[PDB]
């Protein structure tokens, strides 16, 4: 710890004094995963492999819930030409669990991929499947000029070619009204700036690669307060309490003294919350019960020392910290109980204490100081706050000063500081 | 405040990230070290000016004058006074939240205690021996011979006290009274105190509530960051939260800085009081209340100090012609 | 301005004591004060009381205060021992001896009643 | 100074962007809200003697 308090202080020298080094902390013992048990797997094959998709303008919505994933099973296939992942990490995706998982599919010209991302603009982004701005899924797509088109061209997909407006983030418009781009109405029937608002694609096996057929998924992930109906595949340790760990609830992922909890949660309340809007408190999502999240201690580490001119012997304070807490910083020689004093300032170690009140020489707090005093050790005292005095009062009698003495006493202040600009 | 784990909590990949904006964590904790050694003078300052611990005559006979209501009750542990009591009843918020963030709140080197045996100690010198301990060594004096001493440095001729011992001391134990009576009554009278209180506690409460702040980050827990995005990605989210945590921090530790400079003159103002208005008689009008100044009693309060003024008041009037 | 240019009242304000003067010393970027005072030293215990009651007559110091040896009565200045005969001069009436709570009885001098004797 | 007004002016798009940074705006209205009662108090303290 003087060490410490060199390094802290930048000097090979250290005065007198109480310095505050560093903070204390209890590290996790083990770590705890606690995913649903579900054993149902996703149906992500019949989403990836069907053997037609929908045209862009009717774009298809597969829910996906209840079930567990396998996320790597995708993204290792290394079959898709296009594979980005938006606020969320494609290896860490097989991590984590979401409430809900919406699939959505289409085909789309290799040129268009590039309008299937957050804030995009274009035919298809404005016409056809529009995202939203702050996105949270996958967009997966790869040429299907295999099987999507085939010679004098394949017209099997459509596309919105022309709208009155464009769509909101995933809006769906099947309506097939001629659109009047001029003023002159259309009657229901095709003419000058009278237009049939879907066009077909035409995709010929020969045609050039921004022109080919590609299959379009995009998995829309959302995560929200309510259960986790999906989740990766990691498999949930058991539970213990009382001790400081890592945990990972449904994602939730943190580290704490998971202990009982008598807060009343109501059926449907998931988890509890700080001021600082940190989870305060869970349900297990396989027993249902409520678990306490307080997290492991920490305290600052204060160190006591007389001047290095006079001794390299420290003591050291854990503010706040109860001495059961303290472990037998990086160093942990001090803290054998050889010396130790549960102080309200915290457990102070390495420091003797004494029955005896003297002045405050280095001060602790909370009415102890320390100081270095006989065979020499630093010792902890309850500070004497003066002589103790009884003035000797009575109704008629009265003390007076037969004598003087003349005194010289020095006041020093502070007038300028040094100019700088 | 622990900055590192205020802005990052447990992270080591933020800590890191920290480490690039350098001497900000050292500055901010140096700052707010500065301001907790300092509320320990101001407190050694205002009470520690007694040298002795004076001890009030087990026979009580001070002329008349009744102090019980501010010496020392020594029915309780906390041998305050009976006033004191009702000064620190009357005074004394989410602080678990706060501690489990990183925030600490640290002990005051002198216990209410310890701050109540010095205005013990200070009052007791008052009555037995009047200004003389603040000047030297406590010589004693009878009560109602000091106060007619006070009557003297007031311009009054100290046979009105005499002739009037007993009005004017049952005059001060009513006075007394009366302010038992209000303390008891109104819960307006320690604002002053009560302000302090409430500015700080306002302070944290405002400190923890910004952790909840995205600063544009997609989220204003860290840890999701980190568990949702990759290094290259969770750094660039991870900097918007340290970027706006550590404004946060900065916004506090200034307004500390200036709370503690307001608290300094406070502090040096109520030394300057016992000094002048406990430990001597003072001439300067209005600094040890209104009227003219007698004596002043210190009781101990909640971070702050009661003065109790003692002052003659002129009453009664008549006119007379004059040459 | 109050300690150097002046005598400061004000307690503790000029150092420890009754404040006599102080003289002003430079420092680097600072002031030092050399704060001289009057200390009282070698206090004595007294006997005192209020007023001196005399035919009927209350008296009180017109500066000082009334002590007693344990056989005498004098009057002497608060802040330094310096015993004097009681007189009509160092003491004012006011009152008889009714009213004060304390009053001694004791005899005090009038320096005019011996020239008269004498003449 | 309307925090809201000075940053963004007129602009809801603006300020819902400024709700990201949390309390800052509460905090710089109470602080010169203290200052302007201090004030008062200033000037009572002197003159109503
Ligand atoms: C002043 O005297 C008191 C004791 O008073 C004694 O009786 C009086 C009638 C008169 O004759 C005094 O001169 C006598 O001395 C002293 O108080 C005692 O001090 C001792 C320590 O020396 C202490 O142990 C006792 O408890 C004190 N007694 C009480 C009742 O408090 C006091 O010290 C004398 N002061 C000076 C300056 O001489
Ligand atoms: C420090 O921690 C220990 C627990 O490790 C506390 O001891 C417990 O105290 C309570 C009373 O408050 C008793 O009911 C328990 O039986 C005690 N447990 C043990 C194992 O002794 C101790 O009180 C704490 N002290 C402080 C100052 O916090
Ligand atoms: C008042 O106190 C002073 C000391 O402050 C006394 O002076 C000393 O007296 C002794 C003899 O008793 C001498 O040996 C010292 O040399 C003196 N010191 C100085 C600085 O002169 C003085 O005698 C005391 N006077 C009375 C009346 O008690
Ligand atoms: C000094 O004042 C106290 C009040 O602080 C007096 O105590 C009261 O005495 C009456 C009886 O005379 C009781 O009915 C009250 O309950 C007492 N109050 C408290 C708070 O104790 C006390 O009598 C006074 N003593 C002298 C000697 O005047
Ligand atoms: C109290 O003071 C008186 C002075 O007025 C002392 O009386 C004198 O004592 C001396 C001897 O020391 C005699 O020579 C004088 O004649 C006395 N004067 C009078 C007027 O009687 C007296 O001794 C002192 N007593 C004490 C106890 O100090
Ligand atoms: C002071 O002296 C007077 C006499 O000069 C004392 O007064 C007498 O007191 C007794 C009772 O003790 C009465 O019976 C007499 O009638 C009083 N005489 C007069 C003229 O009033 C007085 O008691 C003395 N005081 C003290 C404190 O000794
Ligand atoms: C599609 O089918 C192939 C086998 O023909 C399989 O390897 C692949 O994993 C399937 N796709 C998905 C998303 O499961
Ligand atoms: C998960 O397992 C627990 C036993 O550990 C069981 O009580 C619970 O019913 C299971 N989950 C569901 C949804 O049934
Ligand atoms: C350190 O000790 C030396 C004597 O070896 C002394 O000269 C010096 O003043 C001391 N300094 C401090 C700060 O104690
Ligand atoms: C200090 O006092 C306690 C009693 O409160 C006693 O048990 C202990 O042995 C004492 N220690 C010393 C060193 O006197
Ligand atoms: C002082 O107390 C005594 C009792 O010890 C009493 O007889 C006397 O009258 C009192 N004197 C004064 C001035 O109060």
């Amino acid at each position: 710890p003087l060490s410490e308090t060199k390094c802290t202080l930048k000097s090979f020298t250290v005065e007198k004094g109480i310095y505050q080094t560093s903070n204390f902390r209890v590290q996790p013992t083990e770590s705890i995963v606690r995913f649903p048990n579900i054993t149902n797997l996703c149906p992500f094959g019949e989403v990836f492999n069907a053997t037609r998709f929908a045209s862009v303008y009717a774009w298809n919505r597969k829910r996906i819930s209840n079930c567990v994933a396998d996320y790597s099973v995708l993204y290792n296939s290394a079959s898709f030409s296009t594979f980005k992942c938006y606020g969320v990490s494609p290896t860490k995706l097989n991590d984590l669990c979401f409430t809900n998982v919406y699939a959505d599919s289409f085909v789309i010209r290799g040129d268009e991929v590039r309008q299937i991302a957050p804030g995009q603009t274009g035919k298809i982004a404005d016409y056809n499947y529009k995202l939203p701005d702050d996105f949270t899924g996958c967009v997966i797509a790869w040429n299907s000029n295999n099987l999507d088109s085939k010679v004098g061209g394949n017209y099997n997909y459509l596309y919105r070619l022309f709208r009155k407006s464009n769509l909101k983030p995933f809006e769906r418009d099947i309506s097939t009204e001629i659109y009047q781009a001029g003023s002159t109405p259309c009657n229901g029937v095709e003419g000058f700036n009278c237009y049939f608002p879907l066009q077909s694609y035409g995709f010929q096996p020969t045609n050039g690669v921004g022109y080919q057929p590609y299959r379009v998924v995009v998995l829309s992930f959302e995560l929200l307060h309510a259960p986790a109906t999906v989740c990766g595949p990691k498999k949930s340790t058991n539970l213990v309490k009382n001790k400081c760990v890592n945990f990972n609830f449904n994602g939730l992922t943190g580290t704490g003294v998971l202990t009982e909890s008598n807060k009343k949660f109501l059926p449907f309340q998931q988890f509890g919350r700080d001021i600082a809007d940190t989870t305060d408190a869970v349900r297990d999502p396989q027993t249902l019960e409520i678990l306490d999240i307080t997290p492991c201690s920490f305290g600052g580490v204060s160190v006591i020392t007389p001047g290095t001119n006079t001794s390299n012997q420290v003591a050291v304070l854990y503010q706040g910290v109860n001495c059961t807490e303290v472990p037998v910083p990086t160093w942990r020689v001090y803290s054998t109980g050889s010396n130790v004093f549960q102080t309200r300032a915290g457990c102070l170690i390495g420091a003797e204490h004494v029955n005896n009140s003297y002045e405050c020489d280095i001060p602790i707090g909370a009415g102890i100081c320390a100081s270095y005093q006989t065979s020499q050790s630093i010792i902890a005292y309850t500070m004497s706050l003066g002589a103790e005095n009884s003035v000797a009062y009575s109704n008629n009698s009265i003390a007076i000063p037969t004598n003087f003495t003349i005194s010289v006493t020095t006041e020093i202040l502070p007038v300028s500081m040094t100019k700088t600009s | 405040v622990d900055c590192t784990m205020y802005i990052c909590g447990d992270s080591t990949e933020c800590s890191n990230l920290l480490l690039q904006y350098g001497s900000f964590c050292t500055q901010l904790n140096r700052a707010l070290t500065g301001i907790a050694v300092e509320q320990d003078k101001n407190t050694q300052e205002v009470f520690a000016q007694v040298k002795q611990i004076y001890k009030t005559p087990p026979i009580k006979d001070f002329g008349g004058f009744n102090f019980s209501q501010i010496l020392p009750d020594p029915s309780k542990p906390s041998k305050r006074s009976f006033i004191e009591d009702l000064l620190f009843n009357k005074v004394t918020d989410l602080i678990c939240a706060q501690k489990f963030n990183g925030l600490t709140v640290l002990p005051p080197l002198l216990t209410d205690e310890m701050i109540a045996q010095y205005t013990s100690a200070l009052l007791a010198g008052t009555i037995t021996s009047g200004w003389t301990f603040g000047a030297g060594a406590a010589l004693q004096i009878p009560f109602a011979m000091q106060m007619a001493y006070r009557f003297n440095g007031i311009g009054v001729t100290q046979n009105v006290l005499y002739e009037n011992q007993k009005l004017i001391a049952n005059q001060f134990n009513s006075a007394i009274g009366k302010i038992q009576d209000s303390l008891s009554s109104t819960a307006s009278a320690l604002g002053k105190l009560q302000d302090v209180v409430n500015q700080n506690a306002q302070a944290l409460n405002t400190l923890v509530k910004q952790l909840s702040s995205n600063f544009g980050a997609i989220s204003s827990v860290l840890n999701d960051i980190l568990s949702r995005l990759d290094k290259v990605e969770a750094e660039v989210q991870i900097d918007r939260l340290i970027t706006g945590r550590l404004q946060s921090l900065q916004t506090y530790v200034t307004q500390q800085l200036i709370r503690a400079a307001e608290i300094r003159a406070s502090a040096n103002l109520a030394a300057t009081k016992m000094s002048e208005c406990v430990l001597g008689q003072s001439k300067r009008v209005d600094f040890c209340g209104k009227g003219y100044h007698l004596m002043s009693f210190p009781q101990s309060a909640p971070h702050g100090v009661v003065f109790l003024h003692v002052t003659y008041i002129p009453a009664q009037e008549k006119n007379f012609t004059t040459a | 301005s109050e300690c150097v240019l002046g005598q400061s009242k004000r307690v503790d304000f000029c150092g420890k004591g009754y404040h006599l003067m102080s003289f002003p010393q430079s420092a680097p970027h600072g002031v030092v004060f050399l704060h001289v005072t009057y200390i009282p030293a070698q206090e004595k215990n007294f006997t005192t009381a209020p007023a001196i009651c005399h035919d009927g007559k209350a008296h009180f110091p017109r500066e000082g205060v009334f002590v007693s040896n344990g056989t005498h009565w004098f009057v002497t200045q608060r802040n330094f021992y310096e015993p004097q005969i009681i007189t009509t001069d160092n003491t004012f009436v006011s009152g008889n001896c009714d009213v004060v709570i304390g009053i001694v009885n004791n005899t005090v001098y009038d320096p005019l009643q011996p020239e008269l004797d004498s003449f």
